[PDB]
DNA sequence: CACGTATGCTATAATGTGTGCAGTCTGACGCGG
DNA sequence: TCCGCGTCAGACTCGTAGGATTATAGCATACGTGA
RNA sequence: GAGU
């Protein structure tokens, strides 16, 4: 593909294919030229480095290398270890409607709730509120929900406010180690860019008011609704799976 | 070490007693970064097995 | 041990995404073997319901 | 004291007199850097040695040669400044002087044939800045210097490598500077084996051999002889005594006429002296003890002339019988001992396969070059251009020294190549240690670990650059005509120039400055990094090197290093240590001579220090007699404990000398936690500059040689009276006495305004001298972005009350109040720069026209004629600044844009639309533009009328230049003038311009006039050159990248105030994140009414044992104190008498203050300019060890009539009700770190997608999704919430058909679960087939 | 035992016959007449020249292997072209073959996205004389400096040094830091995400339910023109294929369908609103 | 035909690589002699 | 059956900055598509 | 470099 620069960028798969045909059909041409045997071996040899190279580089001996020092990527490489597609790509995704911010206390918060920033929360919902605002006959069509929403026009908070009441959100800290490391919460929103955390799951993320910060999930079907409200609630989930003990204490 | 530490942080620490507490809390800090790493590597067999 | 027992599975997928994944596809290509997918693993992997 | 501390003192609670002042803080780069670039004569040094030591070349051939005479550095095309503006390298060309020299090959070396000598250009080299650091691409950058293993020798070895045996293997490593390494080593059955480059392992005895070694030689060598007579009939032995030592008698020892030992009885040390003193030498023995004695030498029976017995070969009974026989009387046996001299070497030689040397020449070839066929030349080749090649082996000065000094020998300089000597003494000493006389080095130890600093690795890459090059000439030389060749035809700059800018750019140690601090930068360019290049890894680093070295002592922090994966590895350097002329950290120490302390210092290396014993410096001297107390606590051989007073070798030379700057700056260090103290020294560096540089009240010292080192602050270079004070610049008029008699005499320096750092925070030079001051020399005559009157300022004091408030500061929440925000003094500015490109594409040019397709007049408003934004103009999100679109072809438009288009009549034009707007809310105001133009492009007008601006400008510049020069340098011969003929007046009447002519009589005055006549013309001439060059760089059109016709950049200024999700802290490693803004009215306040600025909650005390913390807000608090009574003071206006009576009794309070200040000396005027900087609270300095006590604080609070407890009565500011017991309340000193919320939120719906895995991108600056990674997945897994994690591995992430599908069902309020399959499996099915591998899915 | 495939090859080579003068012309004569046996002899010979001029062409391009393959392919042209009659040596006459043969395969295969040898060789004069400039202007040559040396034009001599910009891997990490490389922040640009693919539904939905609020003839001459309902996008004087067979009549009703659309699209609230996008 | 792209030919004699780095990591578990 | 060499693993999210280098002669006749 |  191009960059913006006029520059090419390349997979390493491209110069190791590369290496394979050229030595291939310079073995075709050394076969229709008849050429001495010790001449053909060389090549034979030259085409199995080269293939052997291309599905899995660094294995039979030195990995070829490109001008960096660094040897190229091969096809088994893709496959194998956590830059692999299993352990990076499909066990564990990058996901959409997921933000992140510093934490802070909300002392004033019951356990069941959670500041959320404005600012953060109008973008997360986008969709719910433009739908909103179709039905509402405010926007005429989805570009004039999108200009409406970037105007941050006062009736689009009023929309907002709508659509969050009773909409639980998932807050995340990492290290993830057990499922209390997410929780779900009834949103509040407030004006100020940081998430305000209950007190009294703080045990549970491990979670002190240094500068941590936490990740933040909307669950949008029904369904994902439903499984937040009643399987991962703060309200619901109070004793450790672990030992049969409440995690939510004072501290 | 031999000689402990005498004094307390209230009272202060001297060059000698303060470069002996360093050690031992930097090999702590450094366990910290290092080790979670084979504890995380067991959980990942655990979660792996079950 | 845990190891040897999660590569024990018959799910070669999920032997495969643990570890040792090279020698785990060469040995699960050759015997021509079938996964029926039942595990979570496989089914995440596939992007289907748990 | 000086004038600038006349101003303001503060108050020294240090009772230690300093015999050596704080050293300039930036020495190792700048040093380093000064010995690369200086060209040494003879000691090669940088260049000069990379030169010598490649150079002369001459050609394969070996005819014609290239050899170099001298090189020089061109003066810099363009200054710090522009090439910071312009985004070039600041570097100098580097002209070599080569001589082309050819020999003829029918004379013998008929040197006088061509002689060709002309000087070559090969690259820019890069140069360092007044500060350490180097300009690369327009951006600061510092290279750090680097802490690896020292060349030489190093004994090691595993306690136990088999755990099965457990048995300690000895091995020795020869480590060069450049070759291959030589390792020597012993296995489980006590065979020397020796390696190449960890190669296959060889028998010891093989190298002996490629060294011309026949085995006799070898035994010769490594082992003594026992020497065998056979007389008569019975077999005797030549009987050193200490041989037998602890030993078992074998049989009846007996000698003339007295038996000492019998069978089966223990040879102790009553024996040996006895025997010795009998004067035994020959001892008749049984013929049987021979059986097992290994012969030394060979023996041949005269009378056959055939082998006896072959040296090393174990006598018999037999063997014996036939050596006597044949005529043999004398057996030579080889003394080994199993306990104390242990036959190795013995044993070793019959593992070796090898027989003569060249059987050993081929063997080691075989090894490196295994297979391949041996030739002799091949085999002699090799091993000489192994270890014994000028070219391809070198240890270099400190190898050949610490190897010459690991084998006790005497001399110290000598060969980078190893001699027979040399390998053969390293095998013996290793066998030394296998026999238990010796010890094994460690890695660890500072005598071991050496620092390179920038100059040495500028030099090594700079040798890769001219050996690239050396190929290539050589390959010319051969091939080359010897007549038409010049010899900068052969040379290219390509391969030199490239190596040093991959050094400078492309390596680890050559990094963007850390630079939004003055101690940031200060602590950053004294930076040891083991990592980067021939050092270690993360991946590599075990645990031992990371810790606490004993050696660290006053040369490395213990308590500076990251908490990172980097924790061991990086590391700042102590205060007073140095660099050894070798490259070993050094540490100044007093020298102490018959218990009298000499001011006589002392730096000594890691390796000199073990040697003697040291005193600590918190011992008391006894005034300039010696040590007080008979037992003084002192240090030797790495450990600590009581000595006596004339024992004492050497004494610590300051309190602070263990610690390193950052460190030295935590007051009260002595009561924090080693753990927290080091989050503070980390922490205060990443400090934001506020808006109002506020100094800290309560310091350290170190403050003021921090802010003045760091080079940030405007010091005068000379002392003098101010001409003119401005906020751009400062005109100081110098003293007659300094003042040199050549030029005018008047010294301006031109203040850096608003500029951006490399965080993009604002650097500023605020100046900090009245109009008509008189200034001493080296006083601050500007403050840099965090320094307040020459002290380091980097945030601010305030009133800090310790107490639980409703759960705000729960887990370090920090409750701050509103009035805080108000006075605007956290409040901290930010300069981001934005550029617009303006390519060449395959369908043509870009335009920045302001006419642009789609756009409301609203947004062309504050876009010029040109499409630039004006100066002072306020952006936020989505407001264009540069109007810059890039061309377009043809495109299929659907039929509702056909439709549409028709309705309105816009059509398309060619340009599309990709003008750089300001980032999605971020909002400031445009304070500069710049415009970069080709040379040959059609200019903008905009470019144009800044090029007005800058013409005009620099013509300003340049005109006060030469009109302040003038007037300086007149008004110094209108004073020449006066001595001789004075005529004051009347020769001020007629005009200026013709005073010249005037002279004087014939003295050293008449030659004052003729100097200043010639500079006067001098500087003439100079304006018009230096008008010219300004001219030039103003019309030149900047060379850009190819495909690049303009780029505009706009510099946006932000003002940020404090607010909830910030990030702020303390000096004793105290963390916050702000949590709530409180207004005033709910603040608790104290008894007199006056609120406090922040609650802090004391639940982050007693776990952290952070008590600096503490005794900082006590002491802060008695600062303030003073500091409301001197203004309250100044408020009465009592008068000079009784100011200056409270402020001499405040001075001189503690029991023994070091720093006495008399304020009789002070002139009523000057006390009055003190007492005036003293209200806003007392500065006052706590030296790091050697800092205030208690009782010294308590006294000080009540000479403020403040509480002995410092804790106060306060009052709620919500009731009004008084809170159940005192609080503690003070000034802490605080600081703003750069983790800001508005930096930190981030939030997405949908957004742009990854290019394979189709899953979104990551990180805020791509718009990027959260990672739900594996354990996050886990997490839901537990739950059992399926749907949502489906939904996340689907709809969310790759899933595409799923994601529109899904986001119309939610606009459609309804919302349903539309899934597919993740479009990395279908990738990942694809990888496995293009391995050839079948996989297919098989259906339902 | 060597498992080196260039350290065999190199052994294999070595041990075959250096050739004299007499011997190549006997050989060369028989092998231009067709001897199997002669054109193979002087070949497996002479492999040992090829190697010393592989060598002197390394660190380039393709490695030493590479080189070498290419270089006995430009051997076997010379002893397919010796001339066995002519006093001049063999080892004189290869030397060229091989130079030749090697240096135009890497130009061909060097970069990724292959040159023509013209564009190349044009590059390199221009490249030599840069390095001239360079050598007497201690500075670096600007694309006109260069120029201005051949008197040639700026923009040719600026799109030959544009071809020069080389490559850079996807899978090559930033950051010192092997985390994330281009891979992992270059977006896919020609698939654009589902705001812009709903927008364009509902964009293509709203007119297909304004021509059922439009008149039925309005409706039947606007959409089927433009391809909205109709299946090919017609032309004004090619909407008289369907049933209006009119120039006029046709133009006429295009435009009084567009005048009462512009009407609902000011009034729902777009019009100017829907103006800037 | 032309514009761009390719294939071709050179005649003193030349005839066995290296080359630039790697820095040593570690505890475990199999797999040929 | 035991030494030795090989291969395989080694927490989770967040930040920052963009990228480097070399060099391939010179000229004479073909090969392919649009006009 | 930020919280573990
Ligand atoms: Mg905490
Ligand atoms: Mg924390």
């Amino acid at each position: 593909v191009p960059l913006d620069g006029g520059r090419f960028a390349t997979s390493d798969l491209n110069d190791l294919y590369r290496r394979v045909i050229n030595r291939n059909n310079r073995l075709k041409r050394l076969l229709d030229l008849a050429a001495p045997d010790i001449i053909v071996r060389n090549e034979k040899r030259m085409l199995q480095e080269a293939v052997d190279a291309l599905l899995d580089n660094g294995r039979r001996g030195r990995a070829i290398t490109g001008s960096n020092k660094r040897p190229l990527k091969s096809l088994a490489d893709m496959i194998k270890g956590k830059q692999g597609r299993f352990r990076q790509n499909l066990l564990g995704k990058r996901v959409d409607y997921s933000g992140r911010s510093v934490i802070t206390v909300g002392p004033y918060l019951r356990l069941h709730q959670c500041g959320l920033p404005k600012k953060m929360a109008l973008e997360l919902f986008k969709p719910f509120i433009y739908g909103k605002l179709e039905l509402r006959g405010l926007a005429t069509t989805i570009k004039a929900a999108k200009k409406m929403v970037e105007r941050e026009e006062a009736v689009v908070w009023d929309i907002l406010d709508e659509v969050i009441r009773e909409h639980p959100v998932l807050l995340n800290r990492a290290p993830t180690l057990h499922r209390l490391g997410i929780q779900a919460f009834e949103p509040v929103l407030i004006e100020g860019k940081a998430i305000q955390l209950h007190p009294l799951v703080c045990a549970a993320y491990n979670a002190d008011f240094d500068g941590d910060q936490m990740a933040v999930h909307v669950p949008l079907t029904l369904e994902a609704q439903l499984e937040a409200r009643a399987l991962m609630m703060s309200t619901n989930n109070i004793l450790s799976p672990a030992n049969g003990e409440p995690i939510i204490v004072p501290s | 070490i031999e000689t402990p530490i005498t004094a307390n942080f209230r009272e202060g620490l001297n060059v000698l007693q303060y470069f002996i507490s360093t050690h031992g809390a930097r090999k702590g800090l450094a366990d910290t970064a290092l080790k979670t790493a084979n504890s995380g590597y067991l959980t990942r067999r655990l979660v792996d097995v079950a | 041990g845990i190891t040897k027992a999660s590569l024990a599975t018959e799910s070669f997928i999920s032997a495969a995404s643990f570890q040792e994944t090279t020698r785990v596809l060469t040995e699960a290509a050759v015997a021509g073997k079938r996964d029926e997918l039942r595990g979570l693993k496989e089914n995440v992997i596939v992007g289907r319901l748990i | 004291y000086s004038y600038t501390e006349k101003k303001r003192i503060r108050k020294d609670f240090g009772k230690r007199p300093q015999v050596l002042d704080v050293p300039y803080l930036l020495s190792i780069q700048l040093d380093s850097f000064q010995k690369f670039i200086e060209q040494d004569p003879e000691g090669q040094y940088g260049l000069e040695a990379a030169f010598r030591s490649v150079f002369p070349i001459q050609s394969y051939s070996g005819n014609s040669e290239l050899q170099y005479v001298s090189y020089r550095l061109g003066e810099p095309v363009f200054d710090v400044q522009e090439c910071q503006i312009r985004g070039v390298t600041y570097s100098a060309p580097l002209r070599v002087k080569l001589r082309l020299v050819i020999y003829e090959r029918e004379a013998p070396e008929g040197t006088v044939k061509d002689i060709k000598e002309q000087e070559v250009y090969m690259g820019e080299i890069p140069l360092m800045t007044d500060n350490g650091t180097f300009v690369i691409n327009g951006t600061e950058r510092v290279i750090v210097s680097q802490l690896h293993r020292s060349p030489g020798v190093f004994f090691d070895s595993d306690k136990g490598k088999t755990h099965s045996s457990g048995k300690v293997l000895y091995n020795a490593r020869i480590i060069p500077y450049r070759g291959s390494w030589l390792d020597f080593e012993f296995d489980p059955k006590d065979n020397l084996f020796v390696r190449i480059d960890r190669r296959r392992k060889l028998p010891a005895t093989i190298i002996l051999r490629a060294l011309n070694y026949t085995t006799e030689q070898i035994l010769d060598l490594f082992f003594e002889k026992v020497i065998f007579e056979i007389r008569d009939n019975k077999l005797q032995m030549e009987l050193v005594p200490e041989r037998l030592r602890g030993e078992t008698a074998s049989f009846d020892i007996e000698a003339n006429g007295k038996v000492y030992v019998e069978k089966g009885r223990r040879i102790t040390a009553r024996h040996i002296r006895q025997l010795e003193k009998d004067d035994v030498k020959l001892i008749e023995v049984p013929v049987e003890y021979i059986a097992g004695k290994v012969v030394a030498k060979d023996y041949i029976d005269e009378s056959t002339g055939e082998l006896i017995c072959a040296a090393n070969m174990e006598l018999s009974l037999d063997l014996l019988a036939k050596l006597s026989q044949s005529g043999h009387k004398r057996i030579e046996t080889l003394f080994t001992n199993d306990l104390d001299h242990g036959p190795y070497i013995s044993e070793t030689l019959r593992v070796d396969p090898t027989n003569d040397r060249l059987s050993a020449l081929v063997e080691i070839y075989r090894m490196m070059r295994p297979g391949e066929p041996p030739t002799r030349e091949a085999a002699e080749s090799l091993f000489e251009n192994l270890f014994f090649s000028e070219d391809r082996y070198d240890l270099s000065a400190v190898g050949r020294m610490k190897f010459n000094r690991s084998l006790l020998r005497e001399e110290i300089e000598g060969s980078g190549i190893l001699s027979k000597d040399d390998i053969i003494d390293v095998m013996k000493k290793l066998i030394d240690i296998r026999n238990g006389k010796g010890e094994v080095d460690d890695i660890d130890h500072l005598g071991n670990r050496r620092i390179r600093s920038v100059g040495e690795m500028a030099e090594n890459q700079f040798r890769v650059g001219l050996v690239r090059v050396e190929r290539a000439v050589k390959e010319r030389l051969s091939l080359g005509d010897l007549d038409t060749l010049m010899p900068q035809d052969m040379i290219n700059a390509k391969p030199i120039s490239a190596a040093v800018k991959e050094f400078f750019g492309s390596s680890q140690l050559s990094q963007f400055m850390d630079q939004n601090n003055p101690l940031s930068e200060i602590t950053h360019k004294r930076r040891i990094s083991a990592l980067g290049p021939g050092g270690l890894t993360r991946e590599r680093a075990g645990f031992e090197v990371r810790d606490v070295h004993p050696t660290h002592y006053g040369r490395v922090c213990p308590i500076e290093t990251p908490e990172g994966p980097n924790i061991g590895l990086i590391n700042s350097l102590s205060v007073y240590a140095q660099t050894n002329e070798y490259g070993f950290l050094e540490t100044p120490y007093r020298k102490v001579t018959d218990g009298v302390v000499t001011d006589e210092i002392h730096y000594l290396s890691a390796i000199e220090e073990g040697n003697y014993v040291i005193a600590q410096a918190n011992s008391n001297l006894d005034e300039e007699g010696h040590f007080v107390e008979d037992l003084v606590t002192c240090r030797s051989k790495g450990e600590s404990s009581l000595f006596s007073r004339d024992q004492v070798d050497y004494m610590d030379v300051s309190t602070q000398q263990v610690v390193s700057v950052g460190a030295s700056l935590i007051p009260f260090l002595e009561h924090d936690d080693a753990n927290r103290a080091l989050m503070g020294a980390n922490m205060q560096r990443q400090a934001v500059p506020t808006l109002r540089a506020d100094k800290p009240l309560v310091g350290t010292g170190m403050e003021r040689a921090v802010a003045v080192d760091s080079g940030v602050t405007a010091v005068a270079k000379r002392g003098g009276v101010v001409q003119y004070v401005d906020a751009s610049r400062i005109v100081i008029k110098v003293n007659e006495d300094e003042m040199y008699p050549g030029e005018a005499g008047i010294d301006i320096y031109n203040l850096t305004k608003y500029t951006r750092s490399n965080q993009n925070t604002c650097i500023n030079q605020m100046p900090c001298v009245s109009l008509g001051e008189p200034v001493e020399r080296g006083d601050v005559l500007a403050d840099g972005p965090s320094t307040d009157l020459g002290e380091l300022a980097l945030g601010q004091n305030m009133r800090v009350a310790f107490m639980p408030w409703n759960g705000y500061n729960f887990e370090d929440s920090i409750l701050v109040s509103e009035r805080v925000v108000q006075e605007d003094r956290f409040t901290t500015i930010h300069i981001q720069e934005l550029a617009c490109v303006s390519r060449d594409t395959k369908l043509g040019p870009e335009e920045i026209t302001a006419d642009i397709p789609n756009v409301g007049e609203a947004a062309l408003s504050k876009l010029d004629e040109s499409g630039i934004v004006y100066i002072g103009a306020e952006v936020t999100g989505g407001d264009i600044l540069v109007g810059k679109v890039t061309p377009k072809g043809e495109t299929q438009l659907t039929p509702e844009e056909k439709l549409l288009r028709a309705i309105f009549g816009e059509k398309a034009s060619d340009v599309k639309d990709s003008s750089l707007r300001v980032p999605n809310g971020v909002s400031g105001t445009v304070i500069d533009v710049q415009v970069f133009t080709r040379d040959g492009v059609e200019k903008d007008k905009r470019a144009l009328e800044i090029e007005e601006m800058q013409l005009k400008q620099a013509k300003k510049d340049l005109s006060e230049e030469l009109q302040i020069l003038e007037a300086g340098l007149f008004s110094r011969i209108r004073a020449v003038l006066v001595a001789g003929g004075v005529e004051a007046e009347k020769l001020d009447k007629l005009p200026r311009d013709r005073w010249l002519e005037l002279g004087l009589t014939d003295e050293e005055k008449q030659n004052q006039l003729e100097q200043l006549a010639e500079q006067y013309d001098e500087l003439k001439h100079e304006f018009e050159k230096k008008l010219e060059a300004k001219r030039r760089k103003i019309t030149q059109g900047d060379d850009l990248a190819p495909g690049v016709l303009k780029i505009v950049k706009v510099y946006l200024a932000v003002k940020r105030r404090i607010q909830p999700g910030d990030k702020m802290a303390g000096r004793h490693g105290n963390k916050g994140v702000i949590s709530k803004i409180n207004p005033i009215e709910d603040m608790p306040y104290d008894e007199n009414g006056t609120p406090v600025d922040i609650v802090l909650n004391p639940l982050g005390v007693p776990s952290r044992m952070n008590i600096g913390q503490i005794l900082e807000t006590h002491l802060g608090m008695a600062a303030k104190g003073i500091g409301d009574k001197i203004n309250a003071m100044l408020k009465q206006q009592q008068e000079v008498a009784k100011l200056r009576e409270f402020i001499q009794r405040a001075y001189d309070l503690g029991a023994d203050v070091r720093q006495k200040v008399d304020l009789s000396t002070f002139s009523d005027e000057e006390v009055m300019r003190l007492a005036e900087n003293l209200r806003k609270g007392m500065p006052i300095a706590t030296p790091v060890f050697d800092g205030a006590k208690e009782a010294e604080i308590k006294e000080l609070l009540k000479l403020g009539d403040l509480p002995t407890s410092g804790q106060i009565r306060l009052y709620d500011g919500r009731t009004g009700e008084q809170f159940e017991r005192p609080v503690t309340v003070g000034y802490m000193y605080m600081l703003k770190l750069n983790h800001l919320v508005d930096d930190k939120m981030h939030a997405r719906s949908t957004g742009s997608y990854s290019l394979v895995t189709q899953q979104p991108l990551g990180g805020k600056a791509q718009f990027g999704g959260q990672r739900f990674g594996e354990m996050e997945v886990w997490a839901l897994e537990a739950y059992g919430a399926a749907y949502t994690l489906q939904e996340m591995l689907t709809v969310k992430s790759d899933d595409v058909n799923g994601r529109t599908k899904m986001y119309k069902n939610i606009v459609d309020g309804n919302h349903q679960m539309e899934p597919g399959m993740p479009e990395s499996f279908n990738v990942l099915l694809k990888e496995i087939r293009s391995l050839g591998i079948n996989i297919e899915l098989e259906d339902e | 035992r060597v498992l080196d495939a260039t350290q065999l090859y190199l052994g294999e080579i070595g041990y075959s016959p250096l050739l004299t003068a007499e011997e190549e012309v006997y050989f060369a004569r028989r092998a231009l007449r067709g001897d199997v046996a002669s054109r193979r002899r002087m070949i497996e010979s002479n492999l040992r020249l090829v190697v010393k001029i592989a060598r002197r062409y390394g660190n380039r391009g393709l490695a030493l292997l590479d080189l070498i393959e290419e270089g006995n392919l430009g051997l076997i042209r010379a002893v397919e072209k010796f001339d066995p009659e002519r006093g001049f040596r063999f080892s004189t006459y290869a030397t060229w073959w091989i130079r030749q043969t090697i240096e135009r395969a890497i130009m061909n295969q060097t970069r990724t996205i292959r040159l023509p040898i013209h564009i190349v060789k044009e590059l390199n004069v221009y490249l030599r004389t840069a390095r001239e400039l360079s050598h007497k202007l201690d500075h670096e040559p600007s694309a006109e400096e260069i120029a201005e040396q051949l008197d040639k034009p700026v923009d040719d001599v600026s799109r030959m040094l544009r071809l020069n910009e080389r490559i850079t891997s996807v899978d090559t990490p930033l950051g010192g830091d092997s985390e994330k490389a281009l891979l992992d922040i270059l977006a896919d640009e020609k698939e654009n995400g589902p705001e812009d693919t709903t927008q364009d539904d509902d964009m293509k939905q709203s007119i297909v339910k304004w021509l059922f609020e439009l008149n039925a003839k309005q409706r039947e001459v606007l959409a089927r023109r433009f391809g909205l309902l109709g299946y090919e996008a017609a032309t004004l004087e090619d909407v008289g294929r369907e049933i209006g067979l009119t120039r006029e009549r046709v133009r006429q009703i295009q435009v009084e369908g567009l005048r009462r659309l512009r009407e609902i699209l000011q009034t729902q609230g777009l019009n100017i609103e829907a103006l800037f996008l």
